[PDB]
């Protein structure tokens, strides 16, 4: 109707257990039933992007790298974040507070 | 749920 939306964009340093959080996504591999765009479900208690970054599983992802992943599949959003090297830069989609 | 996977980075 008459309510619109919010964007934020994090940088991220590579984790020594593998960041401190997990993704569900793809274009042939389903969430739902038959998903198109990558969505948030686990965090870690003693991770890096849930202490050190500033994520939640309610922020859900639109680009990586400054890269197009709104039609990809699983294997293709995660070898955006083991292939950078030590430096990953994530950009997130959330609704506006009425105070 | 039904087809999901989820073990990623």
């Amino acid at each position: 109707g008459a309510m619109e939306m919010e964007y934020e964009e994090i940088t991220l340093e590579r984790g020594n257990s593998g960041l401190g959080f997990s993704i569900a996504g793809g274009t042939d591999n389903p969430h739902i039933g038959d998903d198109p765009s990558i969505f948030i479900t686990k965090i870690i208690p003693g991770g890096a992007a849930a202490q050190d970054g500033r994520l939640r599983v309610n922020d859900s992802i639109l680009f990586v790298n400054e890269v197009d992943v709104r039609e990809v599949t699983h294997s293709a959003a995660v070898e955006a974040l083991k292939e950078a090297g030590s430096i990953v830069r994530l950009y997130v989609m959330r609704r506006k507070p009425p105070a | 749920v039904v087809s999901e996977r989820i073990s990623s980075v």
